[PDB]
């Protein structure tokens, strides 16, 4: 199942105190049921500001559980069996009971007091703690547990139990969160008469929860991380103050071999063409980089303003990659981008090194997916996985083509709108993305469209894959060369036609089958074929051996019309 | 022949992947097939280093046993159990159409199988579902006799070697013993044991003697004629035995266990007694469990002498298949002896490899697509050649693993051992033009029979190339020569750095 | 695959020394691959809360499956008795078929235990009762070493009651996305399949899929409602027999695919290829003007590359017909091949917005299609009209045009 | 809930001594040549012997494929022949009109503690039975003149058509479906297979017999026709049409 999913139920912080172990802050209240299926002056300032972002069907009468009580277990014993002894701590602790998957990485201290190796309550309680653990509750499929769980240890629970840890072994923040956790809830429940005068359990929960994600900052973390992975989001979280940690699980939008949407779905929308960014993230772990252009996925300003949530103050990182979302477009290759680094700092240069980094930072976390360097000299079709259908982008009430529609004529109101544009481009044979343009005044925004049509995985490319072929009468030409060192008719229609598969993994005869193919054309022809020989496997498009190999577009046109009956043209994204 | 055979009497190991939970040996002692999840795979004994061909048929559940038809008329049918069926494979169909037919018998899955050795196509199968089917291949449609315990699932089934139509079967901690005239209604009910019966087997020239292993380390033997309970003979061992059978030659018993002892064979001469275990000769090594033995046979074609000698083939968990010499002391320690006369003239079997692949309106004739780019470049042949061991650098197989190895880079074409032909391609700077390029090369070698041995060196020949002139050809073709003449003087292996010049690394003296 | 057992145990809830391990098959195995019964004991053995549940977690490299149950009477010492059939895998694997034999043999020794004290009476110590008012060993070996051997066992207990454990594997539910337009193939002959236990409607459905009846035309041939065909369909495609195509018309934008290499690459697809598209005889087809032996591999790949995404079937049958006539091709079939191949697709058609006087139900039906933005298939199916007709009723309703993707 | 229910288990088993496949059963009709065998696993005994009950049956159904698959056979042996019959075919109006033995005299010997007469049918199917039309009609005018209430209950999950369902053919040989009035059906215990396929569940076809037979037809002329537009229009025309 390509579709994205992360089966998220809730977050536990337990810690293990010398009096036993505890549970501090979990932070959906909701029962099974649904989920299977000064008194507010700094609360009021903080939710207004925006600080507190927390989900309110939680909170719900329908959808309230108490706070001692998490899905059909009490408080105590869950602390108890998400606390396990050292032999089990330090490590993975994916334990099921049934149909819940509680997994975390639990943290324990050494032998000594040492976390790892390179108000007087609060020094208590940190100088006490021996154990934290951060639980996260998940409920996959039978037939996607070993994919889920893994996916989620691997992208979000190892990297933020491993900063947990080191924060808690600099400056006690872990320990110092639960205390005010735990005093915020002895200060609401006991005290701050506010509290007993709101009727209702749910509204009760919801202002405890309110107050508590106001004083502490853990809480808020993990609150986040629950509502946006849930939400397939990116998760921001600020931790201590002075760090942030970025925590997603991929979406697979991306593809090549055409899934069947009919048995397996598939996200509509989805980029299916043949170049990919994941071949360049395996690859860091040829082809460069440089040569192609980023396109980005969303306007630059809200690009800069979800990058200024990756840090929390403006380090050179985040200086750099807003410089370049201000000045980047999807039509000129990267390659030519290396002045806005040279001008912002004092080949193999870093330069290119930084480039590289920040093309990778900004195709991972879905900012700007690279294509290659759009012109209007391009075949663009429509590709199958159009978001065309469905109400939203993962239905399986306005289908996508009359939003994307609205979307189009209020970014672009000087021009025919998507239903036209997008008949245009698919009733008749493809072509090159120049026919549509009916001036020399009406290129760029043209362009800008192309652009958000490809953004938005409307349209795809159609690139060029040619294939070598050889015929009889080159057979009987080398056979005579061979001798240099049925027979009464002659049938006009058979011609012994074989295919060479792999020009450059080839035999004498076979070679000498595709050099006799050129026997007679002048140098220029004979100089780019030889030189462009091995990239006709059918697996290389043309476009990209082009760009790759600094020839003219006129040549391989020249070269192609030349050799007109031997020369296979495959067409496909 | 079986007697140019380079494998019997020398120790060698395998490595065959995969999980593969049972074995069985051509009667002709060439072939040796092994049953897994995914098919059969046929290995050449004697030449391991061919990859084994592999018949596709892919079912969840495990295979049980795996046993060659001994018939020597169709020494091409191979019945292997398949979860409820029973699948009789064709070795001289294709690869992907090798199935013949299917018994379509048993309700739950197929436990062992046995053939008849007086009538080689008659076949008996034992199923969890308490049903033991006898099978004929004349008419494999419905069973012509069928029996149950109507209490536990079968363990084995094993025909008796004398009497043709007596068969026993194995149920739990009672072992039962069915008549093909009677049918239903055991002729007797052998009840000694208090674990349940792992193994079952008959004497081969005794009429009514029968050997049993068990879980609780009790090896029992009975002489059924005199008295069903109780047992003529109890040996005791220190761990549960999974397969006791009776040795082919003189009077003896080789037992193994499936947990403890040392996962070896031990074999036990035979020259109402409780006694302990006293093997001869434990079969050492194999450091997982051992999944089953088998015996291969060579004797010559005419001659009216028990002059065959025996080589034991284990195949165990750790993904091992041994091969076994038994020694002339064995010979000697168990009562067996060159018979001056023979009775009966021992059968003679083909002697075929069923291993290389067979070949197989109007179509018009065309070369539609080139054969070379549709191949597959052989990586699963270099980890084939990695996991053979016979008896630093040993044979021409270990040097050819070691270079595909130590250069991931070298895509070879054509690996055959046997016939000394190495044909691989590389890219090296060897033009005169631009000496920054690499030129593709398909460089095919041959080896004389001693090529480590004496001073003869390899003979490459590399096939011409426009790119490649005749003065680089000849200064290649004088160099590699030079190198192999020299580097053999040691008698030591010269594919590396003949390899490692042509690729143009390093230069080496 | 299954994966194989790795080490199987029997824990046991003694009132005076704890919870211990009472039989392991293999002997000492756990202390030798080191696994402890000191650290995840309280889980083997739970308090009463976490009892008759599937309870599986990781310990190091491998994988702990177990089902503990707990027994409430005063017959029993300190009124309980606990126990757990215990199943190790190593981690790297699917412990997904094995989980509910395990949960069915705890639930079948937890009421052989109320029933009869079949496990408790076996210890043969009178400390596990209150003293006031067969082999566990050869079973966990029989246990084992069938589990490893067959996948299922027939393993006897007592005089009435057997351990009958068959693993069977896990598959993916089918699609939900399957509606009225969409012809099943069948990639199994379901004619031999049938046996007296099927459904009544899956009886109906099997001789009417040939790979080119709709799923409403199966409906109406067979007499059935479309939703029990929908799922009938589902569950043929569950145990992947049957896949979905697209109806075969000639105003189709078929174009190929990234997998028209394929086509060379693959040594089988050819061969039959040249054997499918042709027509048993010199069919009256093959000699019909365009207006008034077996074929090339070559003219077959040159044919698959010849659609283009925008060219309809008519165009590029009436572009190139001598060809398709001297070599005697069927040209549905030739279709066929490269759907079911998947070497070439359909540019399906989208009739977004910008005759004879039809029903109040047939107009209700096109507006609930037209603002759904659904194909040209779904309209001419629901309508049981063609596309001609359909474009004609769309045209007197509103201005419109056809998107190709 | 402390009852004192007076429980009667009884097996009831039919063999088929027809050696013809199943595959090849036409639905809606009965077993031709078939053997009824009814075995009693216990009388009437009190719920509060319900450990000793279930071990009778337990050992009596555990000890059934011997006592019915074994024959006697007058030469001196036991052949393991016979098959037991599907469900589908199954006797299931015999049992209806089994049950209805004990009650058909209302003037019966008293049980003095116990009133009702309440009868279940444990059965393995899915509430799909081939019947008799006279059986089926004598069975509903003999169960509307007693006090019994029959509760079907299956042992498999509850299928996609309604449930209990009854195919019969007439005098003329036509099949028909009814649903009775005197049976109730209770099923004992995402997505759900709820139809069953046994011989690929179990994958009992191996893989070389399993391969299409039947391809797509090949096109065909109308005689009507003269060119390929002509064709390629009749064909787009009739592309939706229903027979």
């Amino acid at each position: 199942e390509c579709l994205p999913n992360s089966c998220l139920l809730g977050v536990h912080l337990v810690i293990s105190t010398h009096s036993g172990p505890q549970i501090v802050y979990h932070y959906p209240p909701s029962n099974t049921a649904f989920l299977t299926n000064e008194e507010d002056m700094e609360v009021s300032a903080m939710l207004q500001d925006g600080k507190i972002s927390m989900n309110e069907i939680f909170f719900e009468e329908e959808n309230f559980q108490d706070i001692n009580k998490i899905l059909e277990f009490d408080n105590d014993f869950v602390a108890e069996f998400c606390s396990p002894e050292r032999e089990m701590c330090n490590t993975r602790f994916e334990f099921t009971v049934d149909n819940f998957c509680f997994l975390g990485l639990p943290i324990h201290v050494d032998s000594q007091g040492r976390w790892r190796k390179s108000e007087r309550e609060k020094e208590d309680l940190g100088k006490n703690m021996n154990m934290f653990h951060v639980c996260f509750v998940m409920n996959p499929h039978l037939i996607e547990y070993n994919k889920r769980i893994d996916d989620m240890y691997q992208f979000v629970v190892t990297r933020l139990s491993l900063l947990l840890r080191y924060v808690q072994s600099k400056t006690s923040y872990i320990s110092s969160e639960c205390h005010i956790i735990l005093k915020e809830k002895e200060r609401v429940l006991k005290h701050s008469k506010t509290y007993q005068s709101i009727r209702g359990a749910g509204n009760k929960g919801k202002y405890l929860y309110q107050r508590i994600l106001a004083k502490s900052s853990l809480a808020r973390a993990l609150t986040e991380c629950v509502d946006k992975i849930q939400r397939n989001e990116i998760a921001c979280l600020e931790i201590n103050d002075d760090k942030v940690i970025s925590l997603q699980i991929p979406i697979q939008n991306e593809f090549e071999k055409m899934p069947n949407f009919k048995l397996q779905p598939v996200l509509r929308g989805s980029y299916l063409t043949s170049i990919l960014n994941m071949k360049f993230l395996e690859k860091s772990s040829n082809d460069d980089l440089l040569n192609y252009a980023l396109l980005l996925l969303d306007e630059p300003n809200n690009i800069i303003s979800s990058l200024e949530t990756f840090s929390y103050q403006d380090d050179i990182g985040t200086i750099i990659l807003k410089h370049l979302v201000r000045n980047i477009q999807p039509n000129i290759p990267l390659r030519s981008y290396r002045y806005l680094i040279t001008d912002l700092l004092d080949t193999n240069s870093l330069e290119s090194s930084i480039l590289r980094s920040c093309a990778l930072h900004l195709m991972y976390w879905r900012h700007a997916r690279i294509v290659i360097p759009l012109s209007s000299k391009y075949t663009y079709i429509v590709s199958p996985l159009a978001p065309i259908q469905g109400y939203t982008i993962d239905d399986y009430r306005v289908p996508l083509i009359y939003q994307n529609s609205m979307l189009f004529r209020s970014k672009f109101p000087s021009l025919p709108s998507l239903p036209i544009f997008l008949s245009l481009l698919s009733t008749d044979k493809p072509q090159a993305y120049s026919n549509i343009i009916p001036s020399r005044e009406h290129k760029p925004v043209y362009l800008n469209a192309l652009a958000w049509l490809i953004q938005y995985g409307y349209v795809t490319q159609l690139l060029t894959f040619i294939n070598i072929r050889v015929d009889k009468h080159i057979k009987m030409a080398v056979d005579e060369d061979l001798e240099k060192e049925f027979e009464y008719d002659d049938p006009e229609m058979q011609h012994d036609y074989t295919i060479i598969l792999e020009p450059e993994r080839a035999t004498a005869i076979e070679k000498r089958w595709l050099y006799r193919c050129i026997y007679g054309q002048p140098s220029d022809i004979q100089i780019l074929f030889n030189k462009l020989l091995k990239y006709f496997n059918g697996k290389v498009p043309m476009e990209l051996v082009i760009i790759k190999e600094e020839i003219s577009r006129h040549d391989l046109k020249k070269l192609l019309n030349a050799l007109d009956k031997y020369l296979i043209e495959i067409h496909h994204w | 022949g079986p007697y140019n055979s380079p494998t019997f009497g020398k120790s060698l190991s395998l490595k065959v992947d995969g999980g593969f939970n049972a074995v069985s040996i051509n009667p002709s002692g060439r072939d040796i097939v092994l049953a897994s999840r995914q098919g059969l795979y046929i290995i050449d004994l004697d030449d391991p280093f061919t990859p084994p061909r592999w018949l596709h048929h892919i079912t969840p559940w495990q295979v049980a046993d795996v046993q060659w038809s001994p018939h020597p008329a169709k020494p091409y049918w191979i019945v292997s159990t398949s979860n409820q069926k029973a699948i009789i494979w064709n070795l001289a169909k294709s690869s992907s159409n090798a199935i013949e037919f299917v018994l379509h018998g048993h309700s739950r899955a197929i436990t062992d199988i046995n053939f008849n050795p007086q009538h080689p196509d008659v076949l008996a199968t034992c199923s969890v579902d308490t049903y033991v089917h006898a099978w004929d291949m004349r008419s494999p449609h419905r069973p012509f006799y069928s029996t149950s315990s109507w209490r536990s699932a079968a363990s084995q089934v094993k025909w008796n070697y004398k009497d043709p139509n007596v068969l026993a079967s194995s149920h739990g901690n009672d072992i039962f013993v069915w008549d093909l005239r009677k049918g239903s209604t055991p002729l007797c009910s052998l009840k000694g044991h208090v674990s349940s019966v792992n193994s079952i087997d008959f004497n081969r020239f005794k009429y009514s003697e029968i050997m049993s292993s068990s879980n609780d380390g009790t090896v029992k033997f009975w002489d059924y004629s005199k008295s069903t309970t109780e047992s003529k003979r109890t040996v005791t061992t220190n761990f549960p035995i999974w397969r006791g059978r009776y040795l082919p030659f003189g009077e003896g018993y080789c037992i193994m266990p499936m947990v403890g002892g040392n996962n070896a064979v031990y074999l036990i001469n035979l020259c109402n007694k409780k006694t302990k275990l006293q093997p001869i000769y434990a079969f050492k090594g194999h450091s997982d469990r051992v999944i089953d033995f088998l015996w291969r046979s060579r004797h010559t074609c005419d001659g009216d002498y028990d002059d065959r000698e025996f080589q034991l083939v284990t195949w165990s968990k750790d993904c091992d298949l041994k091969l076994w010499p038994i020694s002339d002391s064995i010979y000697g320690k168990v009562n067996f002896d060159r018979g001056k006369r023979l009775e009966e003239k021992l059968p003679d079997y083909d002697y075929c490899s069923y291993n290389k692949e067979p070949e197989n309106f109007r179509r018009l004739r065309e070369n539609f697509v080139t054969t070379s780019g549709l191949k597959k470049n052989k990586t699963n042949h270099i980890t084939w050649l990695s996991g053979i061991r016979m008896n630093k650098i040993q044979n021409l197989g270990e040097e050819v693993s070691a270079i595909g190895h130590k250069f991931p880079k070298v895509v070879f074409e054509k690996i055959s051992v046997s016939t000394r032909e190495l044909c691989l391609t590389l890219n090296g700077p060897w033009s005169e033009e631009n000496p920054d390029d690499y030129i593709f090369l398909r460089i095919s070698i041959n080896f004389p029979l001693n090529y480590p041995n004496k001073g003869d060196p390899p003979k490459f020949t590399i096939e011409e190339n426009s790119n490649l002139t005749m003065s680089k050809r000849q200064e290649i073709l004088s160099n590699l020569a030079t190198i192999g003449q020299k580097y053999t003087d040691s008698n030591l292996y010269c594919l590396e750095p003949c390899i490692r010049f042509v690729l143009g690394e390093k230069v080496s003296l | 695959g299954f994966v194989p057992i790795h080490t199987i145990f029997y824990s046991v809830f003694h009132p005076t020394e704890g919870s211990k391990i009472k039989y392991e098959f293999p002997p000492n195995n756990l202390k030798n691959h080191g696994i402890n019964f000191n650290t995840f004991k309280n889980y083997i053995i739970p308090k009463p809360i976490l009892c008759h549940k599937l309870i599986t977690f990781k310990y190091g490299t491998y994988r702990i499956v177990c089902y503990p149950v707990t027994i409430n009477s005063p017959i029993y010492a300190r009124n309980f008795f606990s126990f757990n059939f215990v199943f190790v895998f190593p981690y790297d694997c699917e412990t997904s078929p094995y989980e509910p034999a395990i949960t069915r043999l705890g639930k079948m020794f937890k009421v052989l235990e109320e029933q009869n004290q079949l496990l408790s009476k076996s210890e043969r110590d009178p400390v596990f009762f209150d003293l006031k008012v067969f082999s566990i060993q050869d079973l966990l070996m029989r246990i084992f070493q069938d589990l490893n051997n067959y996948s299922e066992c027939l393993i006897p207990i007592d005089e009435g009651n057997a351990v009958d454990i068959k693993i069977f594997p896990l598959l993916r539910p089918p699609t939900t996305c399957v509606s009225l337009e969409d012809v099943p193939l069948s990639s199994v002959n379901l004619k031999k399949i049938i046996d007296v236990n099927w459904d009544p409607t899956m009886m109906s459905i099997v001789p009417y899929i040939d790979g080119l009846n709709s799923i409403a035309k199966i409906s109406k041939l067979s007499n059935s409602d479309p939703g029990l065909v929908i799922e009938c369909i589902r569950h043929l495609i569950y145990y992947k027999c049957v896949t979905l195509s697209d109806i075969f018309q000639f105003s189709n934008i078929y174009a190929p695919s990234s997998l028209i290499r394929n086509f060379l690459t693959d040594p089988l697809m050819a061969s039959d290829c040249q054997s499918y598209v042709t027509f048993p005889e010199v069919s009256k087809i093959s000699n019909l003007p365009l207006n008034k032996f077996l074929p090339t591999r070559s003219c077959l790949f040159d044919l698959y590359r010849s659609l283009s995404q925008g060219q309809t079937l008519k165009t590029w049958y009436e572009s190139k017909y001598m060809i398709l006539k001297e070599n005697n091709i069927d040209i549905r079939r030739f279709i066929t091949f490269g759907l079911e191949k998947r070497i070439i697709y359909r540019c399906y058609s989208f009739p977004v917005m910008i005759m004879p006087k039809l029903s109040d139900e047939e107009e209700g039906i096109l507006e609930e299609s037209i603002r759904n933005a659904e194909t040209f298939d779904k309209i001419c199916v629901l309508l049981s009209k063609p596309k001609l007709e359909v474009e004609s009723y769309l045209n007197e309703l509103g201005e419109f045009k056809v998107i190709n993707s | 809930v402390d009852t004192h229910h007076t429980i009667t288990i009884a097996f009831a088993i039919s063999m088929d001594l027809s050696d013809t496949s199943f595959k090849d059963l036409t639905p809606g009709e009965s077993l031709k040549n078939s053997q009824d065998y009814f075995r009693i696993v216990v009388d009437q005994v009190s719920i509060i012997h319900w450990v000793d009950i279930m071990e009778t049956l337990r050992e009596e159904f555990m000890e059934i494929r011997k006592d019915l698959l074994n024959k006697q056979t007058d030469k001196g042996y036991s052949v393991a022949n016979g098959r037991f019959s599907p469900v589908i075919k199954s006797n299931f109006l015999e049992l209806v009109n089994f049950a209805t033995t004990i009650l058909t005299d209302p003037f019966k010997q008293l049980d003095l503690r116990h009133t009702t007469t309440h009868v279940m049918i444990i059965s393995p199917g899915s509430g799909l039975f081939d019947v008799d039309y006279s059986l089926l009609r004598l069975t509903g005018k003999k169960l509307l003149s007693l006090e019994m209430t029959m509760d079907l209950i299956c042992l498999s999950k509850a299928p996609l058509h309604i449930v209990p369902l009854f195919r019969y053919r007439d005098f003329e040989n036509k099949l028909h479906h009814c649903v009775p009035l005197w049976l109730s059906v209770f099923f004992w215990n995402e997505w759900t297979p709820r139809c069953k396929i046994y011989d690929l569940q179990m994958m009992g076809i191996t893989e070389n017999e399993l391969i299409r037979e039947v391809d797509v037809e090949y096109l065909q002329l109308n005689k009507k026709v003269k060119s390929l537009s002509e064709f390629m229009n009749d064909y787009d025309k009739n592309a939706f049409e229903v027979k």
